[PDB]
């Protein structure tokens, strides 16, 4: 067969929890090369985990020091890592690494893993207003905003698409309450304001919530002072 | 894991001059690898029996120690005053070595209704945009205080947060309080405040004199 | 299930008595019990409560030093032994089963209760 | 310096300095002749220690039991001297054996009256005294188990120029539990290794990545294996060691075998036992899933002749995991009969 | 001379720092017998962290192995104990135990060990008085509440320490916010209400703060509303 | 297996089963005839690696040079033969050495000729060309460094060490940075305990909780150090190894010393050295307070041949550390001058 490498077991757990993930392999023999895992923090820069030499010699970095454990089977050339005593800060992609620097490397898609301390919720939605003294550009500035929804994925739509041009949408950010956020903006001649209707809709999947919020340059309100 | 270390019961009481007996067991034949420990409050711990059959020099003999098969025992043929402190079962045979709960011995004294209150925030605490209704009970016994909240079937789950005191010298019960914060608007969403208590002394709740918006 | 109160009955002071309880439908092996009187024109007064065999017991300071608990798991009985009475019992007594474990302190079937009476 | 060095593998001679290591265990009954250093101070360490409670003493190998029987009633003679109230009786070994919480002191002085050392106290043997002390045997009854030592003698030197070596052994001044490791003593070389004692010998072999090949076993002991004298000493699951901790089994990964985990219900009754990777006499083993778990071991034999013919197990590596002992062959505890309960089998003693 | 044992190097460290900690002794040699660390967290029972052989060998519980170095100088009878990436959980006293379970054991006086990355504040005093239909006592139900104060001690007097009888306070607890509470009561019959003067004393040593509080049986104040 | 003993001062002797090790560091390069495969199928080895571009090749040990230096003229002649124009040039190593990023493929073919390489009656010879296949040396203008080899070989067997002493060598076919370690060597009994291979040996003894004892060396390799034949390998810190991990130093407690740190910065320039724990005729070694710096190791013996008497140092122990070797005598990186931090004697250059 052709020579690639598969992962599977990511998922979820609570503080202090453990879990296995595993390295397959097709075509060459896991036994015979090396072997080295390598986790991605989000957005940072590569990491290195541990290494297991094909004589049968490992060695963990300062980061797992005293709580990881590699394995290798050899009746169905696979590999297997156990973890134990996880944390909030070890959140990361990880994918075993065929770390040679002689012919070349294969590197597997990876799986996420996820800790977190509290827990399945809609998000919310609420239009915006322009003017005093501390914002400006004197352009149409509405659009709407989407807050305090976990956990992913979720999507963001105009008019059910049908809106397609100065479309925006900044990259969720993770508060410290556990909750994600995020923005959707667009821009419109001034003089179009009140001859059209902007709806945007809200998915949020893992609660099968489905939100949708009108849209219209609204006036200050005159109401009793 | 290897070896575990079960101490029971808990706790129990007593007086001047009776006989006391604290068990300790394990999982499996383990010799008699074992030892206890007295731990006074304030103060560091200490070996009384080592070897689990032989006492060290120091108070007179009157501690009392034994085995048999996979069962270990520990007798006072005669409490007296300084004797009322906490105990400890250890084991050194196989890594990890592991400890015992502990067990405590107390003086005894008769049942008492607690005394049910509700202290409140104040302006100076409703500014900040959060309160915290405090139920606070007071000279009870035994140690069975539960605490509910039922604003309006509005049933309270895990969010509260409780502390306890000592026995006290003289009084010799138990006081208790309850506490659970939240901001200012859900402050006064509800117009009930009451906090629910159970006693195994008792039989349903209670009535007093304060209350939120009715001063 | 029900609850069913017996042993009531008149004594001169310094008398002893003995009572009983019983249940049907239900194992009292797996449960504790308490005792509960009730004063004349007073609401239920604890009175005491026994545990799981090898447990303990708990006595009443009304009563702390002269009544003792025994159960019957066997007949699903459980005794109440009563000694050196004096007019002031002169009360209703009622027996109840515990739940599950100590720490709920509620009970699901009351008893139908019975006199007791004492006088010089 | 120099050594015969001829090599049954291709025949050759060779020669040089270095370290050698001995095979010593298939004749540990004439290599030995031990003796206290000054009898005068044992026998005075041993009544003061009988002051103290302590009833007995619990061997720790064969060895010391040879050693005490050979003394024997000697002690009695040089007691009679002093007046000692005190008679010592020497027993027998039995498999495994159990450990001792006590321990022996070191006197401050000596006897205050008699000056002997060795001679003539070859002709004397004597009755009971008004007191008894016993060691080993099956005298469960006299003592309990709590009230003696083990452990307690060192090894100052060894080997002398007599080959029933004049051996020195004294009573610890310290507290420790390891083996005694004047004695012990381990190599490797090539493709082939193995961690030798005067009762243990265990081989390793490179087939792969190192595991085990065979074994002998004399005694069952239970003192800690000293890990300062081992193989690849690092992380390893306690689960896999073939040798359980427990009984002094030693601390490497060359102590393992993939598909196998400890063997903690294994037949330490017998008296000799050996560890080989061949089934036994006329039976066979397999691989099975649906297979039995773990459990006691169940002897090849039945006590009525009876020979069991079928065996499996989920985890192991084909075929055996056996053991053999005078008594007969046994297998290790994750095998399990096929088609028959182990009510009808001869169940392996659990001395876990 | 006499056996003598005595902790030291304790202190307040942050989060993901390392500290070394010292064990000295006096008289018994400490090379030719058996040493472990013992530790207690607060209000739990003791715990068993490592042990050093005479002969050199050492052995690590599941909860630190990978994080701890113990090591002794010999030369001249002192005990030496590393650890590296602490954290708030591993707040608690330890002790260096003469764990020998046969002859017996000496024990010093601990030493004291705090990670938090809280940084000394000022208590704050608050009144109070119940009446209508959620509080009851029949006496003068009076206290001084002391709240959001760290670290450690307050002392707590009233009238300056005039009256002892009918007076105690509730043992503290850590709120989550980093910041202790407490509460104090000079209950008395109600006839002394109004005839007598009521003053709760705070000092804070960190800081050398002290506040005070006159307690009167206030009523309720019928202010514009 | 089968040999016999007589130990250095005892009277015990004896001729028993077991395993055996002897020094093979002094007896310099027994003349082994060293069989690379094949000849025939080594001829296309090299021509892959030339084709592809691979220059130069460094050395490991100083016996990989002693068989290029034994076939040399053999490989010409096969070329010669089938018309490739290419030979090799041989140099002469210095230390220290250093590592390959390269490595040798494994032809699949042999080359199509009638072979007359070996076992042909005589008539060896060829000429020189500038086609440089240059092997060993200082030759870094035909070839960098960045463009050599290293470590392409492997054991198959050792046999035949009395009368054809022809070890069997053959290129490996996977990548890997360990030693072979078909001739690594390592053994312990009792109070003695020492590492030892083809150019190393390390004696360390029990005299308290373990310490470095002496050791010798000819050659300072650079290969990694094997774990699997090695003992106590966790539990210690590398700052404390007296040979540091890149230098093939042993990893155990029993490789350190009380005292002292790494010595990555010491004299390793030298042909045969023989580390030594005393101090060098005419100087000696204060331990004080208020000595320097752990700076590069000093020459014991000033430019003008005269030595240099004061030294100091803070975490010594009697005795100090010293490096000993043909051209004098060397001291450890922690122990410096005394009185005059002045650096007017022979240093090391930077090593790491
Ligand atoms: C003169 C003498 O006996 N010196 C000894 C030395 O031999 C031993 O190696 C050392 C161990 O600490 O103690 C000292
Ligand atoms: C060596 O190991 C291999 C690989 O598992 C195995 O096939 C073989 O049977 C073993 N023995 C020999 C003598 O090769």
């Amino acid at each position: 067969s052709e020579v690639q490498l598969v992962e599977s077991g990511g998922g979820l757990i609570q503080p202090g929890g453990s879990l296995r993930l595993s390295c397959a392999a097709s075509g060459f023999t896991v036994s015979s090369n090396y072997m080295s895992w390598v986790r991605q923090a989000p957005g940072k820069g590569l990491e290195w985990v541990s290494v297991i030499y094909s004589g049968g010699s490992t060695y963990y970095a300062d980061s797992v020091k005293g709580r990881f454990t590699i394995s290798r089977d050899n009746s169905k050339n696979t590999l297997y890592l156990q973890m134990s005593s996880l944390r909030a800060e070890d959140t990361a992609v990880y994918y075993c690494a065929r770390l040679i620097a002689a012919a070349g490397d294969y590197w597997g898609q990876g799986t996420m893993v996820t800790v977190s301390s509290a827990s399945t919720k809609g998000p919310s939605v609420f239009p915006l207003a322009p003017s005093s003294k501390s914002t400006s550009g004197g352009t149409a500035a509405l659009g709407c905003l989407v807050k305090d929804y976990f956990p992913e994925p979720v999507t963001v739509s105009w008019n059910s698409g049908a809106l397609t041009s100065g479309v925006h949408t900044f990259p969720a950010v993770l508060q410290s309450s556990g909750l994600y956020s995020l923005s959707s903006v667009v821009t419109v001649p001034s003089s179009s304001l009140g001859t059209q209707t902007y709806i945007c809709n809200v998915n949020h999947k893992p609660s099968n919530t489905k939100v949708d919020k009108k849209v219209e340059p609204k006036s200050c309100d005159k109401t009793h002072t | 894991s290897d070896i575990q270390m079960t101490q029971s019961p808990f706790t129990l009481s007593a007086s001047v001059g009776d006989r006391v007996t604290i068990t300790c067991r394990a999982s499996q034949s383990i010799s008699s690898y074992l030892n206890w420990y007295q731990q006074k409050p304030g103060k560091a711990p200490k070996l009384l029996i080592y070897a689990a059959s032989s006492l060290q020099s120091g108070v007179p003999s009157r501690f009392s120690g034994s085995e048999s098969g996979t069962d270990f025992t520990l007798t006072i043929s005669s409490l007296q005053p300084e004797d009322f402190a906490t105990y400890y079962c250890q084991q050194s045979y196989s890594t990890p070595w592991t400890f015992g709960q502990g067990t405590k011995v107390e003086i005894k004294r008769t049942v008492a209704a607690p005394s049910v209150f509700i202290f409140p925030p104040s302006d100076e605490q409703l500014k900040s945009g959060t309160a915290s209704v405090v139920c606070l009970l007071n000279n009870f016994y035994p140690r069975e205080a539960k605490v509910q909240w039922k604003v309006d079937n509005a049933l309270q789950s895990g969010n509260s947060q409780e502390s306890v005191t000592e026995q006290d010298s003289k009084d010799s019960t138990y006081s208790l309080s309850s506490t659970l914060t939240l901001s200012k608007a859900d402050y006064e969403k509800h117009k009930v405040y009451a906090c629910e208590v159970t006693h195994q002394g008792l039989s349903s709740p209670v009535t007093k004199s304060f209350n939120r918006g009715e001063c | 299930v029900q609850l069913q109160e017996s042993g009531g009955g008149l004594v001169q002071p310094g008398g002893s008595l003995r009572l009983s309880c019983a249940a049907s439908g239900r194992t009292i092996s797996r449960y504790a019990m308490s005792w509960f009187r009730q004063a004349p024109g007073k609401e239920r007064e604890f009175v005491a409560v026994a545990r799981r065999s090898g447990d303990g017991a708990f006595y009443a300071d009304s009563v702390q030093g002269r009544f003792t608990v025994s159960r019957d798991d066997a007949k699903n009985t459980v005794y109440l032994q009563m000694n050196s009475l004096k007019p002031e019992d002169t009360a209703v007594y009622y027996c109840a089963i515990d739940s599950d474990t100590f720490y709920s302190g509620s009970y699901d079937y009351w008893g139908q209760g019975t006199q007791v009476t004492v006088s010089s | 310096d120099v050594g015969c060095s001829v090599d049954f593998s291709k025949k050759e001679t060779r020669c040089g300095t270095g370290v050698f290591i001995y095979n010593d265990v298939e004749a540990w009954r004439d290599r030995y002749k031990y003796h206290p250093d000054s009898p005068r101070r044992l026998a005075a360490a041993v009544k003061q220690a009988w002051e103290e409670g302590i009833c007995g003493i619990s061997s720790v190998s064969r060895m010391e039991n040879i050693m005490w029987k050979s003394v024997e009633g000697e002690l009695n003679a040089i007691l009679e001297e002093n007046g000692v109230q005190l008679t010592v009786v020497v027993g027998s070994v039995k498999n495994p054996m159990w450990r001792g919480p006590q321990r022996l002191p070191v006197p401050v002085n000596e006897l205050p009256h008699g000056w002997k050392a060795w001679g003539k106290s070859y002709f004397v043997r004597a009755a009971k005294t008004n007191n008894s002390f016993v060691v080993d045997g099956d005298t469960l009854k006299e003592c309990p188990l709590e009230h003696r030592a083990w452990n307690s003698f060192l090894v100052e030197d060894h080997g002398f120029g007599v080959f029933h070596t004049s051996v020195w052994l004294k009573v610890r001044e310290d507290y420790s539990l390891e083996c005694d490791p004047a004695v012990i003593g381990t190599a490797v070389k090539g493709r082939e290794a193995a961690h030798s004692d005067l009762g243990y010998w265990i081989e390793s072999e490179k087939n792969d990545t190192w595991r085990l090949k065979r074994a002998h076993l004399i005694e069952m002991k239970t003192c800690e294996w000293p890990k300062s004298h081992t193989l690849w000493t690092d992380g390893v699951e306690e689960s896999d060691l073939i040798i359980p901790k427990s009984l002094a089994g030693p601390l490497s990964h060359h102590n393992t075998r993939e598909g196998y985990r400890t063997q903690v219900k294994g037949p330490w009754h017998s008296e000799e036992l050996e560890i080989r990777f061949e089934e036994c006499p006329g039976t066979k083993v397999y691989v099975e899933e649906t297979c039995g778990t773990r459990g006691p071991s169940l002897r090849s034999t039945t006590a009525s002749g009876r020979v069991i013919e079928e065996w499996c197990c989920r985890e192991c590596t084909m075929p055996p995991l056996s053991f053999r002992a005078k008594d007969g062959c046994w297998y290790g505890m994750e095998i399990r009969p096929r088609k028959e309960p182990e009510s009808n089998l001869v169940r392996s003693m659990v001395t876990a």
